[PDB]
């Protein structure tokens, strides 16, 4: 142990010969933790560096800042690295900048994905009791923004392209969903003029001529860009020649109370009678024959699943043990949110019309549409995860 | 309505649920079995219920409930149909995580058929 020059020459040759475990044993015999951490960072042994950073917290910044920067230069990896650093506020700020840039660039589908990621981060932060209520409010806010930008992207594409990929009924439904969901303060980059113009055009094509007149009258209260003006004037002169009725086939039935609801409701996204919230297909935005329900007090979510699996041969709907036993697993859909949120249960009232949910983002779809969209894109259209992931 | 080609292309698309639905509506029981065995345990249970509702192929119902891991309903059907070979295969897969009442019923069956060593292992479980 007195032969420091020979021992350091052995340690430096063991480093030069890519043998960091025996170089490390030699540095540990000499007592040198500073050379040990540099040896693990330089040999890129991140698992051993992280193990030393967990044993000695003073090195966490020296390991994870180089790693997060390298991941950012090669932003999604930067965010995962800010998350692993415990600096949740900076992770959110970087993602908020990227969302604002995506909106400014008219990349509304990427903005929707980043707003969903911001929502999931807020839910992870809400696990701390001191920020639960505020971060749950931000979670619902960013979840709503993710859905608004996901809908608006289809409308924007229709208005900027000389053709539509989307069906007229899909664009009609999306336009109605957006007008119901838009606050008094329109979120940045979203256009009410574009949404009302697509609603007016598709309402004319589908035979909803009172709704088309209403959309043109609402357009007259807004500043209209010069490129749309001729089309909106011609449309306003054209709709005056059409009858003053709307097609009965377009009218949203509430599946809970069997009430027919007006094509636009001033109460946002609910039935005018029972105030049940409408649940919409994340592909087509059709209302889904689902009703949300709640467990009776003293049933656990694990117990509720076991009762649903054991098949025997505004006012909320509350369900008892004996009703859960009578229900088929095909008819019940379950959203398995992370902890300070309880699991949410939904019943299909039309078992023949198969509904599917993404196991990761918990969005709901017609099964044939979800199967098709997943097979086309290799992933969920909303969260970009492959079918290989069953996790939230 | 070209069923055989629709089933072929659904199977190639790995969309076993649609192929199962289509096989059920047209009575393609042999393709239904092969598709169910490739699919999820829930689709195996649904194909097992279809074979129960027909009544003709009650061995396929036992096999699909067995391969879905629903040992209770597989044993009940295997007792009701007197299928001794299927009971022996189900019993070989009953571990200490299985219900004590099912293990006791299986042990009484092996006591009645002189297989005392297996009856002891199930009584211990």
């Amino acid at each position: 142990k007195a032969e420091r020059e020979p021992l350091l020459l052995c340690a430096t040759y063991l480093k030069k010969l890519d043998s960091p475990g025996y170089a490390a044993e030699t540095y540990l015999k000499m007592g040198d933790l500073k050379s040990l951490v540099q040896l693990h960072v330089e040999t890129q042994r991140w698992d051993e560096a992280f193990a030393l950073g967990e044993k000695h917290p003073e090195f966490k910044d020296d390991i994870y800042m180089p790693y997060a920067q390298w991941l950012a230069e090669n932003f999604e990896e930067a965010q995962k690295a800010f998350h692993k650093a415990g600096r949740q506020r900076e992770a959110v700020q970087v993602l908020e900048q990227l969302t604002n840039n995506a909106v400014a660039e008219s990349r509304f589908n990427d903005a929707a994905y980043y707003y969903w990621m911001l929502s999931m981060q807020c839910l992870d932060i809400a696990q701390d009791p001191a920020q639960k209520d505020t971060m749950l409010g931000k979670f619902y806010h960013f979840q709503r923004l993710a859905e608004l930008y996901h809908g608006y992207h289809a409308i924007h594409r229709h208005t900027e392209d000389p053709f539509s990929v989307h069906r007229p009924e899909t664009l009609f439904n999306i336009s109605r969903f957006l007008l119901h969901s838009l606050p008094k303060d329109t979120p940045s980059g979203i256009s009410k003029v574009k949404i009302l113009f697509t609603l007016a055009k598709q309402s004319k094509a589908l035979g909803a001529y009172r709704l088309a007149r209403h959309a043109y009258d609402k357009l007259r209260g807004l500043y209209i860009p010069a490129r749309f003006q001729k089309s909106i004037e011609l449309g306003t002169l054209t709709i005056r020649a059409k009858p003053f009725h709307d097609s009965e086939e377009l009218v949203p039935l509430c599946y809970r109370c069997s009430t027919n609801n007006p094509l636009l409701n001033n109460l946002g996204n609910v039935c005018i009678n029972c105030r049940q919230p409408f649940i919409f297909s994340a592909s087509s935005y059709d209302v889904l024959h689902l009703v949300e329900f709640y467990l009776e007090e003293g049933i656990t979510d694990e117990e509720a699943i076991s009762l649903i699996d054991l098949e025997v041969l505004f006012v909320p709907v509350v369900v008892s043990r004996l009703v859960l036993r009578s229900m088929s697993r095909r008819d019940v859909l379950i959203k398995r949110w992370p902890p300070p949120l309880r699991w949410q249960y939904f019943r299909s009232l039309l078992p023949d019309a198969s509904i599917t949910m993404c196991p990761s983002c918990f969005q709901m779809f017609h099964s044939e549409d979800y199967e098709l969209l997943v097979l086309q894109h290799g992933c969920c259209p909303y969260c970009r995860r492959c079918k290989d992931d069953p996790g939230p | 309505e070209e069923v055989g080609q629709a089933v072929h292309f659904y199977t190639r698309a790995q969309a076993f649920k649609n192929a199962i639905r289509l096989c059920k509506e047209n009575g393609l029981d042999d393709q239904l079995m092969n598709l169910a065995l490739l699919s999820s345990p829930e689709d195996m249970i649904e194909a097992a219920r279809y074979y129960e509702e027909k009544g003709v192929q009650m061995d396929r119902a036992v096999m699909l409930y067995h391969k879905a891991g629903h040992f209770s309903k597989a044993l009940e059907l295997a007792f009701a149909t007197q299928q001794f070979v299927a009971l022996q295969l189900i019993a070989e897969d009953l571990d200490e995580t299985s219900d004590p009442a099912l293990l006791a019923r299986c042990s009484d069956f092996f006591i009645e058929h002189s297989q005392y060593e297996r009856a002891v292992e199930l009584l211990l479980a």
